[PDB]
C-alpha cells in the first residue's frame, strides 16, 4: 500500500527537514536537494491518487479526492520554485539575517502545509478504501 | 460485526460504538457552501465545507444547519452528513454494522418514514431501530417511573413515562430551546454594540452561550444586584482580539426558560409545563412523578438549573410533596449513553427491523 | 514553444521565460522622442529610443513612462513596448510561444479588454492569461491567506485573500506610490539648490531614490535626531561631478507612505489603510490576517520598513494580538517569480485562452 507508504516517507522527510534547518550553511546544497527529494514524492501521491480514482466507484468520495488532490502539484510547483530562489539567496551579504531566517520559516511553513495537505489526501485515501 | 450507536444531535449530532465509554465523534455537524469568490487556482476545495473544518472555516462560507426545529429540510445534505461521517470520521461501511437511529418523541409525518426509507436505500445498512431521543434518556437515567426534559438547540420536549408505560396524554414538544436563545442572546448582544449578526457570526455567540452564560437564585433580586455596581461582567475574548464584558444579559439569557415572554412567545416556562403535565396525570402517579422529575439535553448545563428550577416548581406544587429533580453530569452524552444501553439489549436485537423484511414490508412496518 | 512569464511592470517592466530564478529583460519601460536637431546628415536614427539607450540618452530626448497611472496612455508606444521586447529582447516570435500577460487588481473598463484584444490581433499569440498582479505574488509568497501590498511606480494596491477566496469588498487601489514619491522628491531635491525639471532629469532623482533614501522607527524622534548635527547627509556624486549632500529630506521621502497629508493628497498612510483594511473584514478571519500581512513591488525596498509599519500598527491593532509584515528580500522580481509559478500548472492551461476561443467568441466575457 503506497499510499500508508508515502505518507510515511513524508513525514520522514519532514522530520530530517526540520532537523536540516536546525543546522549550518553546510546543509545549502542538502536544503534544497531535500525540496527535490520532497517534490519528487509529492509527484507520487498524486500519481497515485490519480490511479486510484479511475478505480473508485462513488461519485462524491472520487470528487473530494480529485479536489484534495489538485492542490498537490500548486504546492509542488511553488516548493521548487521558493527554493531555487532561497537557495540563489544564499551567499548574499547585503541581505538581513532576519530577513534570511524568515525566508527559512517562510519555507518551513509552506513544507508544514504541504504536509498538512498530503494528511488531508491521506484522511481522505483510507476512508475510500472502505468503499 | 459491532453495532453503531448513532444520535441525530440536534446540535452536535453524536456517534460512537455500542458502549461503554463515548461518542468517537460528537460535531455540530454544519454544512457551507463558501460565500466568497475563489482565487485559488485548482480550485481544489469542497464544494461545501462539512463540519468540522467548516467551524474551523466560518464566514468564507454560509452555514447551514440541515435539522431546523428538528425537521430535516432536505436529506441531500443529511446523507452527506452520514456519509461523511462513517467514512471519514468514523471510517466504516454501513452495511457491515446495525444501525440504531434516534429521532424525537413528536414529528410529523413523513420524517422518519422518508428517512428510514432512503437510509435504507443509500446506506443499506443491514438492519435498524429508530428510538424517540426522550426515552434513551431513560434507559440512560435508569428511573423507573418520571418526565423526562430533552433540551438542545433548537427543540425542547418533556415526555412524562411510568413503570414502564409511557403517558401519551401528557406528551409535550416545546420547539423553543436553544436556537431561539441564541438568537435572542444575539439580539441582547446588540446591546452591548456587538453585532456578530450573520448566520456565521452567530456561532461564537454559541459558544459565549456555552460558556460565559449563568443562572441566578431568583430573578428579581439578579436584576436588584445588577442594579448594584458590584460586577456581574465576564469579559470574553472575541477572534479578533475584541473583549466583550457582559453580565446582565449573562443571567438574563436562561430565565427565558422559566419565562418565555421574553421572547413573548406564547408558551409557559418550564415551571408550568411541569405542573400542567403533572395535572395531566392520574392523581396516584402524581406522587412519584415528583421527586423523578429528569432533565436532558447539553443546553441545560447553566448551573443555577435546577434549583431555580426546583424553587419555581416547589412554589405552584403542592404542600409538603416530594419534589427532586434528576440531573446527570454531562447531559449532552445522556442520549448517546442510553442508546448504547438498547442496542445492547438480546434479544431485542430481534426488535430491529431487518432490511429484507423492510424489503417485505416497507414503510408500513414502522408504525 | 515554451511559455514566457511576462510583466506589464509599472516600473520597471519584467520579462523572463518559465523559470527558475529572475526575468531575462527588466527595464524601466521609457521611450523618447529626440529634442534636439541632429545634424550630422542622414542621421540614421531612431524616432525614439527604448531604454537601455535611452538611460544613456537621457536628455536629448524627452522621455515618456507610456503606463500613465498605470494606464497604458497608447498602445502605439506600447505596441512598440511589446515589439520591442519580443523581438529585440527576447528574441522570440509571438506566434510560437503561449503567452502570459499580468495586469492590476484594479483598472478601469475596458483597458484589459483594448490590451488584449490588441495583442491578440496585432502579435497573434496563440494562447494567453491575464493576470492581477497581487495574485502572482501569492504564490511568490507561497502563501494562500493575507493582504497583499503592490506598490511601484506609481499605483499601490492592498488585495486580501482567504485560503484562496478573495475578499472583494476589501480590495483598495491607491494612486498614492511610487512616481508621486518621485515628483515630491523632486519637490523636495529643490531646497538643496539643484534643478531637475525636465523628464529625463526626474530619471537621475529616481536613481537617489532608489539608492540613497531611508526609512525611519518614530517620525517625531527622527525629526528630532536629524536637529542633531551629526552625519545624516549622503554625498550623492551627480554626472556633472556635483556632490549632493542629504539628509532630513533623506529620511523624510519615504516617511509620505505613513503621513501623505505632507504630499496633501487626501489618501491615508499605508498603516491606516491596513487596518482599516483588517476592520473591513470579517472578524474570525481577522485571526489570520494578523501575520499574514504581505508587502511588494519593488518600491518597498526601505529598511525602516517593515518594522516601522509594524510599529505604527501595532499602536492601533487590538493588544496581544500577534502580527508579523515581513516580506521577501528581492521584491521586485516577486511578481515574476509568482508568474512562473502559476502558468507551469496543468491542466490550468486549458484555463488560458486559445486563439480559436478569440476567434469563436470573440473578446466576451474576458473579465
Ligand atoms: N455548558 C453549556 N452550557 C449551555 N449550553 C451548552 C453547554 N454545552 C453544550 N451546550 C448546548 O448543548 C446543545 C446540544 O444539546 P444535545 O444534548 O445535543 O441535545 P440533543 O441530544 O437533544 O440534540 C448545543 O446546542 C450546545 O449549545
Ligand atoms: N532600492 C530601492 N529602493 C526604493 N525603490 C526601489 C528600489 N529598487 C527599485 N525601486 C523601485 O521599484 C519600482 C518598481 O516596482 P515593481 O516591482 O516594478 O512594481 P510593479 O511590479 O508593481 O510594477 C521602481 O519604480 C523603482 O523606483
Ligand atoms: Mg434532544
Ligand atoms: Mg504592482
Amino acid at each position: 500500500n503506497d499510499i500508508i507508504a508515502a505518507a510515511k516517507r513524508m513525514a520522514l522527510l519532514m522530520a530530517e527537514m526540520s532537523r536540516l534547518v536546525r543546522g549550518g550553511s553546510g546543509n545549502k546544497r542538502a536544503l534544497i536537494q531535500c525540496a527535490k527529494d520532497i517534490a519528487k514524492a509529492s509527484d507520487e501521491v498524486t500519481r497515485l491518487a490519480k490511479e486510484v480514482a479511475k478505480q473508485c466507484t462513488d461519485k462524491r468520495i472520487r470528487t473530494n479526492l480529485l479536489q484534495v488532490c489538485e492542490r498537490i502539484p500548486t504546492i509542488s510547483t511553488q516548493l521548487k520554485i521558493l527554493s531555487t530562489v532561497k537557495a540563489t539567496m544564499l551567499g548574499r551579504t547585503n541581505i538581513s539575517d532576519e530577513e534570511s531566517e524568515q525566508a527559512t520559516e517562510m519555507l518551513v511553513h509552506n513544507a508544514q502545509n504541504l504536509m498538512q495537505s498530503v494528511k488531508e489526501t491521506v484522511r481522505e485515501a483510507e476512508a475510500a478504501s472502505i468503499k | 460485526t459491532t453495532a453503531l450507536v448513532c444520535d441525530n444531535g440536534s446540535g452536535l449530532v453524536k456517534a460512537g460504538f455500542a458502549g461503554d465509554d463515548a461518542p468517537r465523534a460528537v460535531f455540530p455537524s454544519i454544512v457551507g457552501r463558501p460565500r466568497h469568490q475563489g482565487v485559488m487556482v485548482g480550485m481544489g476545495q469542497k464544494d461545501s465545507y462539512v463540519g468540522d473544518e467548516a467551524q474551523s472555516k466560518r464566514g468564507i462560507l454560509t452555514l447551514k444547519y440541515p435539522i431546523e426545529h428538528g425537521i430535516i429540510t432536505n436529506w441531500d445534505d443529511m446523507e452527506k452528513i452520514w456519509h461523511h461521517t462513517f467514512y471519514n470520521e468514523l471510517r466504516v461501511a454501513p452495511e457491515e454494522h446495525p444501525t440504531l437511529l434516534t429521532e424525537a418523541p413528536l414529528n410529523p409525518k413523513a420524517n422518519r418514514e422518508k428517512m428510514t426509507q432512503i437510509m435504507f436505500e443509500t446506506f443499506n445498512v443491514p438492519a435498524m431501530y429508530v428510538a424517540i431521543q426522550a426515552v434513551l434518556s431513560l434507559y440512560a437515567s435508569g428511573r423507573t417511573t418520571g418526565i423526562v426534559l430533552d433540551s438542545g438547540d433548537g427543540v425542547t420536549h418533556n415526555v412524562p413515562i411510568y413503570e414502564g408505560y409511557a403517558l401519551p396524554h401528557a406528551i409535550m414538544r416545546l420547539d423553543l430551546a436553544g436556537r431561539d436563545l441564541t438568537d435572542y442572546l444575539m439580539k441582547i448582544l446588540t446591546e452591548r454594540g456587538y453585532s456578530f449578526v450573520t448566520t456565521a457570526e452567530r456561532e461564537i455567540v454559541r459558544d459565549i452561550k456555552e460558556k460565559l452564560c449563568y443562572v441566578a437564585l431568583d430573578f428579581e433580586n439578579e436584576m436588584a444586584t445588577a442594579a448594584s455596581s458590584s460586577s456581574l461582567e465576564k469579559s470574553y475574548e472575541l477572534p479578533d482580539g475584541q473583549v466583550i464584558t457582559i453580565g446582565n444579559e449573562r443571567f438574563r439569557c436562561p430565565e427565558t426558560l422559566f419565562q418565555p415572554s421574553f421572547i413573548g412567545m406564547e408558551s409557559a416556562g418550564i415551571h408550568e409545563t411541569t405542573y400542567n403535565s403533572i395535572m395531566k396525570c392520574d392523581i396516584d402517579i402524581r406522587k412519584d412523578l415528583y421527586a423523578n422529575n429528569v432533565m436532558s439535553g447539553g443546553t441545560t448545563m447553566y448551573p443555577g438549573i435546577a434549583d431555580r428550577m426546583q424553587k419555581e416548581i416547589t412554589a405552584l406544587a403542592p404542600s409538603t410533596m416530594k419534589i427532586k429533580i434528576i440531573a446527570p453530569p454531562e447531559r449532552k452524552y445522556s442520549v448517546w449513553i442510553g442508546g448504547s444501553i438498547l442496542a445492547s439489549l438480546s434479544t431485542f436485537q430481534q426488535m430491529w427491523i431487518t432490511k429484507q423484511e423492510y424489503d417485505e414490508a416497507g414503510p408500513s412496518i414502522v408504525h
